[PDB]
RNA sequence: CCGAGGGUAGGGCCCGUGACUGGGGCGGUCGUAACAAGGUAGCUGUACCGGAAGGUGCGGCUGGA
RNA sequence: GAGGAAGAAGCCCUUCGGGGUGUAAACUCCUGAACCCGGGACGAAACCCCCGACGAGGGGACUGACGGUACCGGGGUAAUAGCGCCGGCCAACUCCGUGCCAGCAGCCGCGGUAAUACGGAGGGCGCGAGCGUUACCCGGAUUCACUGGGCGUAAAGGGCGUGUAGGCGGCCUGGGGCGUCCCAUGUGAAAGACCACGGCUCAACCGUGGGGGAGCGUGGGAUACGCUCAGGCUAGACGG
RNA sequence: GCUAGUUGGUGGGGUAAUGGCCCACCAAGGCGACGACGGGUAGCCGGUCUGAGAGGAUGGCCGGCCACAGGGGCACUGAG
């Protein structure tokens, strides 16, 4: 089936497009322990109806552009600015890690 | 087109084919679609021919073509005898 | 307090080695469920649902072997060995095919399942797997 | 009765104003091949004397070892500090898969199909003691149930 | 291939009588009956205590030497027993007993397994009618180890048959004499034989 | 690699 | 280290330094001798170990050992070398293989002829 | 229009090599710093000094009295 | 291959009586790899011709490089043995030569006149159309430690705090079912591996059959623990 | 720390077809310690070798897919 992923919107700075930060879990293939990785998909918002902090289901789709191959399938949970701050901060934390 | 052919296995001086369906253009012992029988043409045993006649009739119906010496063996254990 | 379970098991373990008649440990439904198995397998006499300054604990009544003659009297233990397998660090989760026989039979390996906190013999039997809580012998 | 095996014999030395004055140590296991076994470390101003003495102590200290047709009832792993011996049970198809110390103790214990391993320091004297107290800690479902 | 060369010396190395020769073996002209001591310049010398290695070495050697077989086939057989279902020490002994050049021996068609080989190889023997000339054939239970009926007219086979009128063969064998043929009824049991091989030892050896 | 008078060159 | 530590940093797989790098892969190599001499070895030995400085076909130049009694090797000898060092001759990390190229086997050698490139007598 | 590549000019990383120079590892000359309160307890960070070990100052440690 | 001496010669050792090679050999018979003669393949029944109908089915003919090879039948000669090792690990011990020389060497190390360690000899051990060596991989190495290690003094606690991300996190009850567990279903090609049966005289090799896993897709179920959402508590924590 | 067809947009060209694949314009994005960018090195897998297993090592031959045809670029013909 067409893959359906759930993540937050982390950027609405783009035209008819949003960024969806999707966590996922799994066990370590040698150390057992469960771990989270994550992945930013660029989603088609053909009617700029999605905002920041908006948890959304995005489904796989025929290509819309370079690196945009998923549309927002349904609003799931709106206003999670708490999960954004998470990302914004980690990202911003980088400024310190240069030389 | 698609075919019913003799994929050779076995050893040197040990022909043990596999009457098989594949695309005309594989390497002869290359990756086929389906196996539909064996055929030890040396007959060193009881059952040296084994055609799943059910399947041999399907492939024929969709469009498959057969080696002239495949029907030699498809006919021999009768696929066509109405 | 980070893992109550290994705590409990440790109170148990720390208790047996000094031969405390019983040992006190705070309470969860989950800890009774465990202790339930320990008793129903004869690792402990048993346990009561008691109270120190109005706080829900469990008194656990400890079992040992007989006195012994020689230079060291101390009774061999009932619980020789108990330790945590699954942990908040590394979660251990066995499916049924992969549930581990213990001590070639002699001990158990409690675990936790979609159909209750079973033993290992008991789970293979009932047909499920889950979170390898610990092991006792 | 009891068959012996010399398993380690070694010279040592103690210094004194005239030079090295030696002494010998003999480590000996003894049993029947049906279930009694003992180990004795014996030391004297002489080899065959000290061998004699160990054998006296070996027999003067023995162990249950519950069998089960040539093998043990359950796995067991015992550290005697630094030295850790592993005991695993095996079918009659196998053999006495051990180093020359664990083997020799377990042949007289009349074990005959067991898997072992010598992790840790493999000082013989200590691996020796570790295999004993390993056997010494074996139990059958019978006493396992008898405890509960 | 097979060893060849001085064979009294094997036994006297081995500290034990093996029946590698034939007639002489039972005679008191056997050198072992006279010199039950290791061959070469150091024979009568107050030997030094064996090593566990030596111990398992020698036990293996005798067991192969007994059958006069290549170190490689012996090992080849042995690993297969270990793969095969059930007791390895026995299944081994069984598997190397099922070897055609050895069957011809128990059945007494010849004196030594050495002599036996040559029979099978030359075609003088067969199995289930059809001639078979390989000393390695897995004699699989239900089988007719006849003489090549067209080589029955010979001074040696009759002769060893002459000497086999009523000795009780293996419990797993059925020597119908005169007709010059036996039958491999069932592969041997462990206790079903007592050669001087502590089979548990050949196992511990190959597990080094 | 080469040398004094050797046609060998190494 | 914790399980987390291990997830974060993994364990470090440890590599082996080859002791015959001049060999540049190969089982053996062909060389020509640039020097040929005797060398006295380290304590507690005392000898005149006979060696050879050798220009490999890799451009590399190593010094090799010459094993046995007497040898026919000299400046410009075409030579073949296997690895393996000599304990007391430090720097010498390779062995000259007798009976190959201008390396003679050893005359009058009966035992171990293989290791000395000597043909069997009659 | 783009375009293999050619040319020009300026940069970045790598390799090899270089008069000469710095220590580093392996196999007589000067003293005797360390090992015993080692003949000024020893070590230490730092600083200055001295053929060389090392000495001295300041503070620290005991693995010292 | 069966037999063949209280046991040749030569060689080795020795206390000078002997001891060893050694049933080994020479000899006795018996078989009969090579070669010699004869015969001699399956691998090839279809395309094609005929009757039927150019189909079903029936009938007949040509075609073999390997190759006059395999194999079968008769005849039939005693018919290659070599390499490593014998201080310890490690199975196998003596003399002579040599004298820190010459040389050995994987590590410990051996050799400075009595060397089981160097060279040869005898003998022994081990393998055998092979035996050794070099190169490289995994092994032993629980010496990168998930299974399955550690840090007072052996290598190893950051000089000390504060806190970001991250990891981890009390007791009770509800919702969800993401992790986790179970069943069904698809996929997990063939070869291989495995177990049984068979094929070439065995086997290597080779055929047929069986058994499947993990892992992913789909559907169903479970709800203890982990998660998440909601409500509650006071034993952690903070505060008066 | 990297990025100017860079990341998104609307239009169009191209194809058997989606797409910054290509062009014009407009918007200011896109990626990055869960390792971007850069440097080394390698065709990947079925398998193979080792190992009690976990793990390590490896991809010759047979099968499967990619890639290349002296070094490069190009398009024609064509179901391809
Ligand atoms: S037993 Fe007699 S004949 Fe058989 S081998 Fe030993 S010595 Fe030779
Ligand atoms: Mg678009
Ligand atoms: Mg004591
Ligand atoms: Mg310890
Ligand atoms: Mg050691
Ligand atoms: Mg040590
Ligand atoms: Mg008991
Ligand atoms: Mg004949
Ligand atoms: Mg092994
Ligand atoms: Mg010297
Ligand atoms: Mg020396
Ligand atoms: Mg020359
Ligand atoms: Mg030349
Ligand atoms: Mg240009
Ligand atoms: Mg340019
Ligand atoms: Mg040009
Ligand atoms: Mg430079
Ligand atoms: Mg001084
Ligand atoms: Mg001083
Ligand atoms: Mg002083
Ligand atoms: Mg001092
Ligand atoms: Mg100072
Ligand atoms: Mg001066
Ligand atoms: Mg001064
Ligand atoms: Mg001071
Ligand atoms: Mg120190
Ligand atoms: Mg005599
Ligand atoms: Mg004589
Ligand atoms: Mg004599
Ligand atoms: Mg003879
Ligand atoms: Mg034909
Ligand atoms: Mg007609
Ligand atoms: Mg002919
Ligand atoms: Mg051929
Ligand atoms: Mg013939
Ligand atoms: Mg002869
Ligand atoms: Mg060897
Ligand atoms: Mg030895
Ligand atoms: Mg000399
Ligand atoms: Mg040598
Ligand atoms: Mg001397
Ligand atoms: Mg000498
Ligand atoms: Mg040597
Ligand atoms: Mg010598
Ligand atoms: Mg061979
Ligand atoms: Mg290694
Ligand atoms: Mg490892
Ligand atoms: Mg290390
Ligand atoms: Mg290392
Ligand atoms: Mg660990
Ligand atoms: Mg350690
Ligand atoms: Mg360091
Ligand atoms: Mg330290
Ligand atoms: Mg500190
Ligand atoms: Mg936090
Ligand atoms: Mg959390
Ligand atoms: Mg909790
Ligand atoms: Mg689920
Ligand atoms: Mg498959
Ligand atoms: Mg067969
Ligand atoms: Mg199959
Ligand atoms: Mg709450
Ligand atoms: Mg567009
Ligand atoms: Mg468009
Ligand atoms: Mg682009
Ligand atoms: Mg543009
Ligand atoms: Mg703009
Ligand atoms: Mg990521
Ligand atoms: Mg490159
Ligand atoms: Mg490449
Ligand atoms: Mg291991
Ligand atoms: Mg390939
Ligand atoms: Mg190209
Ligand atoms: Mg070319
Ligand atoms: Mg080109
Ligand atoms: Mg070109
Ligand atoms: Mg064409």
């Amino acid at each position: 089936p067409k893959k359906v992923l759930t993540g937050v919107v982390v950027s609405d700075k783009m035209q008819k497009t949003v960024t969806v930060l999707v966590e996922r879990q799994f066990p370590h293939p040698l150390y057992g322990k469960v771990i989270k990785r994550s992945k930013k998909y660029l989603a088609h918002d053909p009617e700029e109806k999605y905002k920041l902090g908006d948890v959304v289901e995005i489904i796989e789709s025929r290509p819309i552009s370079k690196r945009k191959r998923f549309r927002v399938l349904r609003l799931v949970e709106s206003g999670r600015m708490d999960l954004v701050e998470k990302y914004l901060i980690r990202r911003q934390n980088y400024e310190s890690l240069s030389k | 087109m698609v075919k019913i052919r003799l994929a050779r296995f076995g050893s040197k001086h040990n022909p043990h084919y596999r009457i098989v369906v594949t695309d005309a253009r594989r390497k002869r012992d290359g990756k086929y679609i389906e196996k539909i029988g064996y055929y030890d043409p040396r007959k060193t045993t009881p059952d040296w021919l084994k055609v799943d006649v059910e399947r041999a009739r399907y492939w024929l119906s969709v469009g498959a073509q057969p080696t002239d010496t495949a029907r030699r063996l498809l006919r021999q254990a009768g696929v066509f005898r109405q | 307090l980070t893992d109550p379970i290994a705590d409990m098991l440790t109170r148990i373990r720390n208790a047996t080695r000094v031969y405390k008649e019983s040992t006190d440990v705070p309470a969860s439904r989950f800890k009774e469920e465990i202790l339930r198995i320990l008793a129903r397998e004869g690792f402990i006499k048993g346990y009561e649902r008691v109270d120190v300054d109005g706080k829900p604990y469990l008194r656990v009544y400890l079992k040992y072997g007989p006195r012994r003659q020689g230079p060291d009297p101390r009774p061999e233990q009932v619980i020789h060995h108990i330790r945590r397998i699954s942990k908040p660090g590394r979660r251990v989760y066995v499916g049924v095919k992969e549930i581990p026989r213990v001590r070639r039979g002699l001990g158990i390996a409690i675990l936790s399942t979609s159909k209750g906190v079973l033993t290992d013999r008991e789970a293979r039997k009932l047909g499920v797997g889950g979170e390898l809580i610990c092991e006792v012998w | 009765d009891f068959e012996e095996k010399m398993i380690l014999i070694r010279r040592t030395a103690r210094m004194q104003a005239g030079g090295r004055r030696f002494r010998f140590g003999a480590l000996v296991v003894v049993g029947d091949r049906q279930g009694r076994v003992g180990l004795g470390f014996g030391k004297a101003p002489e080899v065959p004397l000290a061998v004699q003495k160990a054998g006296y102590y070996a027999r003067r200290n023995m162990v249950e070892v519950p069998l089960q047709n040539g093998t043990i009832p359950h796995e067991i792993e015992v550290e005697f500090g630094a030295s850790k011996i592993v005991l695993k049970p095996a079918a009659p198809g196998t053999g006495v898969i051990a180093g020359a110390v664990p083997r020799a103790i377990l042949e007289l214990a009349g074990v005959t199909d067991i898997l072992t391993k010598e992790l840790g320091s493999r000082n013989p004297i200590n691996i020796a003691y570790a295999t004993m107290e390993a056997l010494r800690q074996l139990r059958t479902k019978a006493d396992v149930e008898r405890l509960r | 291939g097979r060893y060849i060369g001085p064979v009294c010396r094997l036994c006297r190395r081995e500290g034990v009588k093996l029946y590698l020769k034939g007639e002489r073996c039972y005679s008191p002209k056997c050198a072992m009956e006279r010199r039950p001591y290791p061959p070469g310049q150091h024979g009568q010398k107050r030997a030094r205590r064996p090593s566990d290695y030596a111990v398992r070495l020698r036990e293996k050697q005798k067991l192969r030497r007994i059958y006069g077989i290549s170190e490689r086939q012996f090992r080849n057989l042995f690993e297969e027993a270990s793969k095969k279902k059930g007791v390895t020490g026995s299944v081994f002994l069984g598997l190397l007993e099922s070897r055609l050049d050895n069957v011809v021996y128990r059945l007494g068609f010849a004196v030594s397994r050495r002599q036996a080989r040559q029979l099978v190889r030359h075609g003088h023997i067969t199995v289930n009618g059809r001639r078979v000339d390989l000393p390695s054939y897995r004699v699989r239970p239900g089988d007719e180890i006849a003489v090549a009926e067209k080589s029955r007219n010979l001074e040696l086979i009759r002769q060893n048959l002459e000497a086999m009128k009523g000795r009780k063969v293996g419990p797993w064998l059925s020597l119908d004499v005169e007709g010059m043929k036996g039958k491999f009824l069932r592969l041997p049991d462990r206790e079903d034989l007592a050669l001087p091989v502590n089979e548990q030892l050949v196992i511990e050896f190959y597990s080094r | 690699t080469v040398x004094p008078v050797x046609p060998y060159v190494x | 280290p914790t399980i987390n530590q291990l997830v974060r940093k993994g364990r470090e797989k440890v590599r082996k330094k080859s002791k015959v790098p001049a060999l540049k892969g190969a089982p053996f190599r062909r060389g020509v001798c640039t020097v040929v001499r005797t060398v006295t070895p380290k304590k507690p030995n005392s000898a005149l170990r006979k060696v050879a400085k050798v220009r490999l076909t890799s451009g590399y130049e190593v010094t090799a050992y010459i094993p046995g009694e007497g040898h026919n090797l000299q400046e410009h000898s075409v030579v073949l070398i296997r690895g393996g060092r000599v304990k007391d001759l430090p720097g010498v990390r390779y062995h000259i293989v007798r009976g190959v190229y201008d390396a003679a086997g050893v005359k009058d050698r009966k035992k171990s002829r293989s290791k000395y490139g000597t043909k069997k007598p009659k």
